[PDB]
């Protein structure tokens, strides 16, 4: 892609003791225009990880079809070994750093979550292949609007209970569907833990309009 | 139209001793105006005695970090024997230049020992020119820092002053000095600072906490 | 591209400049003269773009005239030498900059020779010797090597050719002769052309 | 494109190609070279006389450069093959070390065509 | 840049009850040194002092045309001027040309002329002031006098030790700088003299 | 740059960092961007530094003359059309971006004020390369009508998060706060950022710079 | 950058300045711009130090297989050639080279000056770099074939040292090498602040 | 953004949605871009918020003075015209886009366009800002001659809904105005009270 | 343009105006924008003429070839995969916003999105074009589940007589096909069968 | 800029060439040789850009050597000539044009002297007398105004230094020196240079 053209806003990520969480809106926005308004923007790679992107959907989408044959040929052997998180996160950093190289991006920015041998995995990936790992992770206007409130919150409890970051970013997609003019009130969740990978939606957030009222 | 690079911050330093060689780096990963992490050292272990510092753009840091790391192996099954400092630093600079026109986007300062067990550092820029340095500073506080390093590790512009050796303990509070002053003025330095001091016993690992502003 | 030096000595400043106008590919005269006659004991020393070098100049000539015809005496070279950047730096944001690079030699009965080096910008520095144009380039560097500051006139223009014959030899264009005059007490003299 | 292993080894350690090509060569007109002291020849029986040939158009002693000369003796038109590519590369030479090239030099460069002819699939 | 086009690099320092003021020596027109005495600290009082980096140009024109409201300033008064009124009179001289500015950034130093308090500031090009306790710093080697000035200085330095804190934290700083150096001017200011050394210093 | 303000109960917090960059460098360490305007009123500024000094300087002062000739206590309103309609006669190139609040004789009042000249009368505000960050913390926890500590707590939550998060800001949070009875000036309010220690020392006793010329003038 | 070279009786003369810098930052004060080719052939830096080093390596390795292969050490003309032919192939990709090759073989003393834009040429003296402005003034004004063997090492230093002063862009120390017909040796490494001490 | 006023026997209906936006960040969400001009006299801001309001301000104090010196209550014509005048004169500094709409007691509820370049023309119904892309079709469809006011407010708030869902650069709340004789009645939309229509799920 | 898709339960309706300009000249007015792709499969097709006439007939190739070796008909599915496959595949060198619709036995009727860029989304109905601006209101506040063929049919007309109406670059005749187990019905609105919606005019 | 000139009389050609290789400000090399001899009866001079100019008369010159071994005889100017317009218009449009200006002359046992004129492009003419550089247009009027068919080498060297010391007069480049040929019959001859 030289330029984007349906495109996804803000991915979150947070790590909680036992799993990860990630959220994104439903909104594939073309423009300012809000157009495709059903989409999700999140995948389940395999029974540890999941993916959430940012960016062009067209190229999200290749590269859930890319990903999603990977693990089938991978299932395909029965051999006991799968893809952790950190391989998934490597490879999608590896593909992304090629297609920078040769000046033709994936127009994405994902986040990867995952769940293995008693660890979470949090992994950022750029369409540059910058990549790195974190206990909170937010894309776009996430990083400005969501990520300060995840890292206050972190600093004062470094370990969350799964329904104390479920709260956290729910409240973070509420300031989002404040102050980002592409963001959407109908998001997904999606945890990994022990158990696997669930995708919960469509979601909304109560809002709050009483500074309406308050000009004066 | 799309830029395949972007600046992520980093300040990093080597120091050559008699018996070590120090190489430390901040930990904080940004962009923009944005903090992506402070938890991310441009420090890599390649072999027991040596250690590479990268900064510059975070995507061609960790493809040449993973270059050299293939490369480093491959040389071991043809060669039968570990890669010393100097041969890493000549061949770095072949890796560097293989790129000459669309560069890596990182600034390597490699420390450690030579084959005397002596302290070596090697500075590069991005296309692989490199030289052997006593001392040096890089990436983003790197004007802040060396004119320090060649004042008190040079003797630079001093008078009746004996040039004694650089102890380790010396060394140290130098490299936590320069740094601790480098957070106030640089955006980017900030977080943490991760030193890695190479002996003959092997690497170890400090950590001081920067500003977080 | 035009060439001015001066070299200051204790009692004296010369001062040469190539006597070439050019134009595209041709020299048009050859015996053109770079320096202006400001008072008894000044020379300005003026190159850059055409019409601004003889436009400025003669203002700066006929102002440093008018002051000695209103006031009975002249002014100082230093007096000058401020008057002359005052001049060129209020023009320098204006709708009407000069592009010119300047030397001001002169003598001062109670402070001796004089030498000042001014660019486009305005930027004025006394020096013991200087020179504008690309033959700068080249022949800077003789000065440092042999100059000192008691340096005797003869001693000098045998410098000053040093310079010139190094131009001659390592400078890509045609500059084959050379203004020069030296200004003391006794005001400014013409001597030889120096020429090849 | 034709790739077929021409020469290759026989049970006793043998090139049979090679030695046949030998074998061509043994067949030619006789060539003789001395080096003088201050002077060398070649001489080369004719291969036929001929009166109604054009002299000038067989001769089998051939100028590569300036400062040297062959003869041969074998096939006549993989000579001129040989010839012109040594002609080619004394050449190079003069072009990219500005001196003429040793006797040496250009032996051996015909020496390594040679060679590669015994070991290079197709020919 | 505008800025690097002539080189150069000031600094000023606080003491117990002195201050430092001290500036490279080159004039030179982008890699061309020109002269190697070029003055680019100025007397505003008898204990108070403007550096000037920058465009050499406009070096000169802001030293001179201060000194032309300052002395006015002063015949009016009738009093020698405080510090920080120096700083606002440069600070309006420079935004008033906001739009087409001056290339120069000023550092002040100098003590009260009734109280000898100690007092430093910079200034922007466009004339936004800064006041600090320590250090200013203004020029081509900016990062490299940060790097000096946050490892060396200290509080309350009596002058003998404010003298060569700002000397090496100049010299060593010039000396990573292709375009600042070829000297170095110190002055320290005190109630009771003034004090002005050039340095050793490298000439390439 | 992170500045903020917010409407409580009983009238106006602003907020505001301290560092001052110059490119990705840190000049001031201690930049004081909340501005008097009157005694009643103030004013934060980010934006290009010198156009926020000589812009409420000038706009203060302007105030001064206006309550001289009044002999009544100026109104926010009054400074919010005095800056606009100087910042849109100048079409932007003024770079004043501002928080001004106060308290008239009307009550309490917030505006936001950009450079082009357009305002926004509202209950809470951020301005600055840090204002996501601290507005985040307002869409978070602000509730109207809040005490006058939990408005200080809320607007040095808002700084902080933009000191942490913007590496154009940082140093200390200083707060505003102005009510009908009262003026509190906190600089600092908290100094979340201080520099480490030094380990080595780098005193050069006498001697150590060569001297090549000196000279001495006494004064009297 | 300064460097220059001069062939005179005595063989060739070969000096430089030893810093580098990324655009007014000091980068170094210790570079080795006089390039140890092999034992008998140096080589200069100037414009791209990453440039120069790689492509003078590359030659000293072409150099050597010369060597193995034809059992003679390669001319000073055919080693410069080799090096012009390596960076033509490169003409407008922004390669920044300017180079003197000095040696001394059949022929006597050899200098050619090498550059990125093609040229290839023998002479008498060259300087190359930023400060070669200021060099050819010193050197030419001092300049003779006939020099005696010190009184070639104080110009080349000089003209050298008086580049530093009026170029920004030079400085840090002055080196100096000398071509003889058994091979090169290394003269001198004078710090510019102690060489204006003794002029 | 997003605005709209409507004409009724009596009287106008005039609304907005409430977005600012610089790039995609919401500056304000809770914009109130409908600014009375005299008692019974409104306009409807879009474009640049500098613009328009430094338009409205000159506007209104131009027509205060006018109205005190005619001792009448001004016309609305005579408002757009006014409007018209300076968004005309500086068509080429100017990023404005206007609806002037109110009451007056010669003709009545009046709605006029002055849009980018300064050309005005009375409408019985006017939309624009951004957002109005997404609804010409809408109030094509929807509208009939002879609505009555409570059916106005309706049909405006109907249509800045389906705007606000489409348009990133329109959203927050519903502003509405209805102006008649009797003076100025406002009223806020906000949460679930504004209408909603399904996306289209399955 | 404007081109428009929606289900049924049973089949889909699509339709599109019938303009093709170059700049503001109407180089075709009676353009027909709706190409069979296979027996029950269609797409509408906007942006540039060249190339989705060009990919149509690419897609039609494929999916005949892929129905022979299958002895099956094509799924809907994969008819809009074929397009998409194509359309993202070569995002950088075509200019076309295309809509899948159809028949199959296995899913009934379906409507695909295939946007400019390649993506491919499933819809209750789509549209597309640059008309499609003008209709995303009525579209969003007329649509509902459970409508019928009859209902679809007026739904779809109306929806692009609106845009036709604003648009410069769309007008003309409205085509409409209706397609189902039984078969595909086409037929064209003209003149007075276009739905009218008055100018405000003023009172 | 580069000079070169020829002059054909009746049975020879008569060439030269300035002797300077420049860079930037200076020049580099006063004793510069831009002559190449192709065979025993035929010179190129080529002037252009740096690289280009040698690695494509070197080229030239290696296949004119080459013809000469693989047949026993050279070629012709003519063919020469033409040979070499052949891979300078083959190059033009490729991804390795050569940017070179040139003069070939030569002479023919059988078609006596010729003298043709290259430009980059590769157009190619035949003519009496021909030369490249900026000096050009300050000396082929006087080439015009007196030469003749008939003009005999000792007239040709006196009319050759005509136009060599027009360029000291009148050009604003230093070329103090000129390398100076002929052919005829009898193969190529040095002739002393011509210096100023
Ligand atoms: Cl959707
Ligand atoms: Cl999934
Ligand atoms: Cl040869
Ligand atoms: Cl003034
Ligand atoms: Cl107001
Ligand atoms: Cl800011
Ligand atoms: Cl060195
Ligand atoms: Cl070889
Ligand atoms: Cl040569
Ligand atoms: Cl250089
Ligand atoms: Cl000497
Ligand atoms: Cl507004
Ligand atoms: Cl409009
Ligand atoms: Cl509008
Ligand atoms: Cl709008
Ligand atoms: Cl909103
Ligand atoms: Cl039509
Ligand atoms: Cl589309
Ligand atoms: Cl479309
Ligand atoms: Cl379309
Ligand atoms: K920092
Ligand atoms: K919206
Ligand atoms: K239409
Ligand atoms: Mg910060
Ligand atoms: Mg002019
Ligand atoms: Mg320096
Ligand atoms: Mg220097
Ligand atoms: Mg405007
Ligand atoms: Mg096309
Ligand atoms: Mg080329």
């Amino acid at each position: 892609t030289q330029n984007p053209m349906v495109t996804g806003t803000s991915v979150l990520g947070v790590k909680f003791e036992g799993g990860v969480v990630i959220a994104a809106d439903m909104l594939g926005s073309y423009g300012s225009l809000a157009r495709f308004r059903n989409i999700s923007r999140i995948m389940r790679v395999n029974n540890s990880t999941m993916l959430g992107a940012s960016g062009d959907y067209a190229d999200f989408q290749y590269l859930k079809q890319v990903l999603g044959q990977m693990v089938i040929d991978e299932e395909l052997l029965g051999d006991g070994h799968s893809y952790s998180p950190r391989a998934i996160h490597s490879w999608l950093t590896r593909a992304m750093y090629s297609r920078r190289s040769k000046m033709n991006p994936l127009w994405n920015t994902m986040v990867i979550g995952g769940y293995a041998d008693g660890e979470s995995f949090l992994g950022y990936v750029d369409m540059l292949g910058v990549a790195y790992e974190a206990p909170s992770l937010a894309t776009g206007y996430g990083a400005y609007l969501a990520q300060p409130l995840l890292r206050e919150v972190l600093e004062k409890q470094p370990v969350l209970s799964q329904t104390e970051a479920r709260d956290l970013v729910e409240r973070c997609m509420r300031v989002l569907y404040y102050r980002d003019a592409r963001s959407y009130n109908r998001f997904q969740i999606a945890t990994v833990t022990e158990k696997g990978v669930e995708i919960e939606g469509p979601l909304s957030t109560e809002t709050n309009w009483d500074i309406a009222h308050m000009i004066s | 139209r799309f830029s395949p690079y972007v600046f992520n911050g980093g300040t990093i330093l080597a120091i050559a001793g008699e018996d070590f060689a120090i190489v430390a780096s901040d930990t904080r990963l940004s962009e923009g105006f944005s903090i992506h992490t402070r938890d991310s050292p441009k420090c890599y272990k390649l072999t027991d005695k040596t250690v590479i510092g990268c900064s510059g753009f975070h995507g061609d840091c960790l493809t040449l970090t993973k270059i050299i790391e293939a490369r480093l192996k491959m040389y071991k099954h043809s060669n039968n024997k570990a890669m010393t400092t100097g041969a890493i630093a000549a061949m770095l600079s072949t890796i560097l230049y293989s790129r000459r026109f669309f560069p890596y986007y990182v600034y390597n300062i490699i420390g450690g020992l030579d084959e005397e067990g002596k302290g070596a550092v090697y500075s590069f820029d991005p296309v692989g020119s490199y030289q052997r340095d006593s001392f040096k500073a890089g990436g983003s506080a790197s004007a802040m820092l060396q004119p320090l390093l060649d004042n008190q590790v040079g003797f630079k512009n001093m008078q009746n002053v004996e040039h004694v050796p650089l102890s380790l303990d010396r060394a140290m509070r130098l490299v936590k000095d320069v740094f601790i002053s480098a957070a106030e003025r640089d955006v980017y330095t900030g977080d943490a600072l991760r030193i890695c001091i190479v002996t003959k016993e092997g690497i170890r690992e400090e950590t001081v906490s920067l500003r977080k502003d | 591209m035009e060439y001015l030096i001066g070299i200051q000595g204790p009692d004296y400043v010369l001062v040469a400049s190539d006597r070439v106008a050019a134009s595209n590919i041709v020299q048009m005269k050859d015996d053109h003269d770079k320096m202006f006659k400001m008072s008894e004991k000044i020379l300005l020393l003026c190159v850059g773009e055409a019409g601004d070098t003889v436009q400025f100049a003669e203002y700066i000539q006929k102002n440093v005239q008018l002051y000695k015809m209103r006031n009975g005496y002249e002014l100082s070279p230093t007096a000058a030498a401020n008057f002359t950047r005052r001049n060129l730096a209020d023009c320098l944001r204006s709708r009407t900059p000069y592009h010119v690079n300047l030397l001001l030699a002169g003598y001062d009965e109670h402070e001796g020779p004089a030498l000042y080096y001014m660019d486009y910008l305005a930027a004025l520095a006394k020096a013991p010797f200087a020179a504008h144009g690309y033959g700068a380039f080249l022949t800077l560097s003789i000065l440092d090597r042999y100059y000192t500051p008691t340096i005797s006139r003869e001693r000098a223009v045998e410098l000053l050719r040093k310079c010139l014959e190094e131009l001659q030899k390592r400078f890509i264009l045609n500059l084959p002769t050379f203004s020069v005059r030296i200004i003391d007490k006794n005001g400014i003299h013409d001597l030889d052309n120096i020429s090849f | 494109s034709y790739d077929r292993a021409i020469t290759v080894f026989s049970p006793d350690g043998h090139l049979f190609q090679v030695e046949y090509a030998q074998e061509a060569v043994k067949k030619g007109s006789t060539a003789v070279g001395v080096r003088g002291r201050d002077i060398v020849v070649l001489g080369v029986e004719k291969k036929s006389v001929a009166k109604l040939q054009d002299e000038r158009t067989v001769r089998k002693i051939c100028a590569l450069d300036d400062n040297v000369c062959m003869a041969f003796a074998g096939l006549t038109a993989d000579a001129r093959i040989v010839i012109n590519r040594a002609r080619v590369e004394c050449q190079s030479h003069r072009l990219t070390v500005e001196d003429p090239v040793t006797v040496e030099y250009i032996t051996r460069y015909i020496a390594s065509l040679k060679q590669r002819y015994t070991q290079s699939n197709g020919r | 840049s505008i800025m690097s086009y002539n080189g150069g690099a000031v600094m000023a320092m606080k003491g117990k009850n002195c201050v430092a003021i001290a500036a490279d020596r080159r004039f030179g027109i982008q890699a061309q040194m020109v002269t190697t005495d070029f003055q680019k600290i100025f007397p505003m009082g008898d204990r108070l002092y403007i550096g000037l980096a920058g465009l050499a140009t406009d070096v000169q024109t802001v030293a001179q045309r201060l000194k032309f409201r300052l002395n006015l300033y002063e015949l009016k008064e009738g009093r020698q001027i405080k510090p920080y009124t120096l700083m606002s009179m440069v600070a309006n001289l420079l935004y008033e040309k906001r739009f087409g500015p001056y290339y120069t950034e000023p550092v002040i130093a100098g003590l009260d002329p009734k109280t000898f308090k100690p007092f430093i500031c910079s200034l922007d090009l466009i004339g936004c002031p800064m006041v600090t306790d320590d250090f200013v710093v203004s020029g081509t080697c900016a990062e490299q006098m940060y790097g000096m000035c946050e490892s060396l200085w200290e509080p309350n330095m009596d002058p003998d030790h404010l003298f060569e804190t700002i000397s090496q934290a100049m010299l060593n700083a010039v000396d990573r700088d292709a375009v600042s150096g070829m000297g170095v001017i110190v002055h320290i200011i005190e109630k009771d003299k003034i004090t002005t050394r050039t340095l050793k210093a490298r000439m390439d | 740059t992170t500045i903020a303000g917010v409407v409580y109960k009983d009238g106006i917090v602003l907020g505001a960092d301290t560092r001052a960059t110059e490119g990705m460098v840190v000049a001031d360490k201690n930049c004081s961007k909340i501005h008097f305007i009157s005694p009643n009123i103030y004013c934060c500024g980010a934006g290009t530094a010198a156009d926020t000094d000589m812009t409420t300087q000038l706009i203060s002062s302007n105030l001064e003359l206006h309550s001289l000739s009044t002999g009544r206590l100026p109104r926010v309103v009054t400074a919010n059309r005095m800056l606009k309609q100087m910042l849109f006669r100048y079409q932007g190139y003024i770079g004043a971006a501002l928080v001004l609040g106060g308290v008239d004789v009307t009550g309490p009042h917030l505006y936001s004020i950009y450079p082009h000249g357009s305002t926004d009368k509202l209950p809470y505000v951020t301005m600055g390369s840090g204002s996501l960050a601290a507005m985040a913390v307002f869409e978070d926890k602000f509730r109207p009508d809040m005490e006058e500590e939990e408005a200080k707590n809320l607007v040095s939550e808002a700084i902080a998060a933009g000191i942490f998060n913007d590496l154009g800001s940082g140093s200390n949070i200083d707060l505003c706060v102005i009510s009908k009875n009262k003026l509190d000036f906190l600089r600092p309010y908290t100094v979340p950022n201080k520099k480490g220690t030094r380990l080595g020392r780098y005193r050069c006793e006498k001697g150590t710079t060569a001297v090549l010329t000196e000279k001495i003038t006494p004064l009297e | 950058t300064t460097t220059l070279a001069f062939k005179f009786r005595h063989g060739v003369i070969v000096a430089a300045d030893s810093r580098a810098t990324a655009g007014a930052y000091i980068a170094s004060q210790t570079v080795k711009k006089v390039i140890e080719i092999n034992p008998y052939l140096l080589g200069t830096m100037a414009g791209g130090a990453a440039d120069c080093s790689f492509w003078e390596r590359l030659l000293a390795r072409q150099c050597r297989i010369y060597e193995l292969r034809n059992k003679e050490r390669i001319s000073v003309a055919a080693a410069s050639k080799l090096l012009a032919n390596m960076v033509y192939q490169y003409k407008g990709m922004g390669l920044s080279m300017g180079t003197m090759i000095c040696g001394w073989d059949k022929r006597g003393p050899g200098l050619y000056y090498v550059d990125s834009e093609g040229n290839r040429i023998s002479g008498a003296t060259f300087s190359v770099g930023s400060g070669s402005v200021y060099a050819y003034g010193v050197m030419d004004r001092g300049y003779s074939y006939d020099l005696e063997v010190e009184q070639a090492y104080d110009l080349a230093r000089r003209a050298i040292y008086q580049a530093t002063y009026r170029d920004a862009y030079s400085g840090g120390a002055v080196n100096l090498y000398h071509v003889r017909e058994d091979g090169w040796i290394r003269v001198s490494s004078d710090n510019v602040a102690d060489l204006h001490e003794k002029y | 953004t997003t605005i709209m006023a409507v004409q009724f026997d009596g009287g106008v209906v005039l609304g907005a949605d409430s977005r600012t936006t610089t790039g995609s960040y919401i500056a304000n969400r809770v914009t109130d871009k409908l600014t009375p001009i005299h008692d019974r006299i409104f306009c409807c801001r879009s474009g640049s918020a500098a613009d328009t309001q430094a338009v409205a301000d000159a506007v209104t104090y131009q027509l205060g003075f006018h109205s005190i010196e005619l001792n009448e209550p001004p016309l609305v014509h005579t408002a757009a015209s006014l409007f018209k005048e300076m968004c005309y004169r500086y068509r080429e500094d100017l990023m404005a886009g206007i609806i002037i709409a109110g009451w007056d007691p010669q003709e009545g509820g009046q709605v006029y366009s002055v849009p980018m370049g300064g050309m005005m023309v009375r409408q019985s119904f006017a939309i624009g800002g951004s957002g109005s892309s997404y609804i010409y079709g809408y109030v094509d469809a929807t509208y009939r001659e002879g609505m009555t006011k409570e059916e106005c407010l309706q049909f405006t708030a109907n249509a800045l809904a389906l705007a606000m869902e489409r348009d990133g650069s329109s959203g927050g709340v519903i502003r509405l105005a209805a102006i008649a004789e009797s003076g100025v009645e406002r009223q806020v939309l906000l949460g679930d009270q504004i209408p909603k229509f399904a996306v289209a799920t399955l």
